[PDB]
């Protein structure tokens, strides 16, 4: 899975909770105000049975979403 | 009072009076009735009519009055005279369109930052980023602003946004849906084909010529 | 305002080769007025045109091809 | 040391500014010129509507107290001299903002008083996109012009253009409310004539206007 998940003014810190919807973190690219920007994370492999990140393989480095990934 | 004659308006292509935009000029011939003291002209959209007193030499040479600073567009000029007893000529009308006070240079470039590399004229991101160069000869005019209009595939305007002191507009998806799809059809929707036109407008009747798009 | 649009040029995702039959994976059409898809093979000396009715599937099977060509 | 930037939204001008003329036979001394219509501005908080006039310095004003989107409004002019006329309509905000001008110039004459062709639509337009027509050819239909009964004959003149403004397929049509621009009529006739080769043309523009059998034509051409 790869989700784009912030209407953010500044670069955030990568999620720590291994849940496909992270801690209060959206699952789809939301709408933004002009000042804010979009940041995604190349989420590690997802486990459909548990619907969360498999043991290990934490979230990738958060990078501002420019155009398309 | 017999109405004044030759009430005609001749545009001035390049006009400046004290470093401000000058539109054309409007001229007329003095009324043949004697004792006329001044010729009053009524200008649409203006509280104060323009009054120019005649002169002892007017009986021969027609007088002229200049109009400066008005924006490009239609003007209705009404000319009538007076008598020392207050008697007034029948008004004389002249409905014409006026050029901009200072024809401004078109926008140098006008493009979308978020454009697909595979092909031109395709924005990939949800929000359209619109940018353009600062107009030249900006230092000549103190205060300037641009008017941007957005059109649909089937030619219905969506918003007219006035931008001042910034040359990088940030179109948003939330705008396009909420403020536009509903307002144009009353139902939730998204417009995929877009259209943009921008003009550079000064204040004292200064307007660019030819629009600008991408 | 009224206008006409040609079908978007497709991309041949992949081609699997058989010494008599050819399998090609191609993108999907995106224009309403599309009625059919056509192909233009090249033997290297003579150009052969082949078209298949219907656009239901993303794959095609070109038959009657010269082996070792 | 510099102006602070700001973002401001203007007033959306009213749409469908259409001068609807009345061809009624009126006395010579005073002739009731036909009225004009313009759909209410989309943006709310519009209070009235100031239209400039050629013969009047002061502008006619119509006040929109209610809120009836998609519902037309009418302003009529009477007694104006016959001749050229230019109209400029602008919407006005409750706070005081004025909208962009909407211009429409129509020449005034008793015989020139004929409405634009109505219901000018492309029937075979694709479901998803209005600006797309699926059919191999273009089939075009339009409503019958009103007040065509009094006039013995009216033939609509249809102008066709391309991506560039090129005159072609000017058709003299009488008593027909539907025209089809066949593919053979499209590529065989004028694609070769203009481009110099068989290559078809896809982008098109259409423009129809009613014409008098003896009198002049309608107020204006009809939009696609």
């Amino acid at each position: 899975t790869v989700f784009i998940y912030i209407i953010g003014t500044s670069l955030p810190a990568k999620p720590t909770s291994p849940a496909y919807p992270p801690s209060g973190w959206s699952k789809t690219p939301p709408n933004r105000t002009s000042n804010t920007q979009n940041i995604y994370c190349s989420t590690g492999t997802l486990d459909p049975v548990t619907n969360q990140l498999v043991s290990g393989t934490s979230w990738s480095d958060v990078v501002q979403w420019s155009g398309t990934e | 009072v017999l109405p004044p004659r030759d009430f005609k308006y001749t545009p001035t292509p390049g006009g400046v009076v004290g470093a401000i935009g000058k539109n054309g000029e409007l001229s007329w011939l003095p009324s043949l009735t004697n004792n006329v003291v001044y010729y009053s002209i009524a200008h649409s959209g203006h509280v104060n009519p323009y009054i120019v007193q005649q002169l002892e030499n007017n009986p021969n040479e027609r007088m002229i009055q200049e109009i400066i600073g008005e924006p490009a567009g239609l003007a209705i000029f009404e000319l009538r005279a007076v008598d020392i007893n207050g008697r007034r000529s029948s008004p004389v009308t002249l409905s014409v369109d006026l050029n901009s006070a200072k024809n401004l240079s078109v926008v140098s470039n006008f493009r979308v930052v978020n454009t697909a590399s595979g092909d031109v004229t395709e924005f990939v991101g949800p929000d359209v980023k619109l940018a353009w160069d600062k107009i030249p000869e900006e230092e000549i005019i103190p205060e300037i602003y641009y008017t941007l209009e957005i059109y649909d595939s089937q030619d219905r305007m969506l918003r007219s946004v006035r931008i001042e002191d910034v040359y990088t507009y940030d179109y948003l998806l939330t705008y396009n849906k909420a403020d536009f799809a509903l307002l144009n059809s009353g139902a939730l929707g998204i417009n995929r084909k877009l259209r943009f036109r921008i003009r550079a407008e000064g204040e004292n009747g200064e307007q660019s010529v030819g629009w600008a798009t991408i | 305002m009224i206008s006409n649009n040609a079908p978007a040029k497709m991309v041949l995702n992949s081609v699997l080769t058989g010494y008599t039959l050819a399998y090609i994976q191609h993108s999907i059409y995106s224009d309403y007025d599309v009625i059919g898809r056509s192909f233009w093979l090249k033997e290297g000396s003579n150009v052969t045109r082949r078209d298949f009715t219907g656009i239901d599937t993303f794959s095609v099977t070109i038959n009657n091809l010269k082996p070792t060509t």
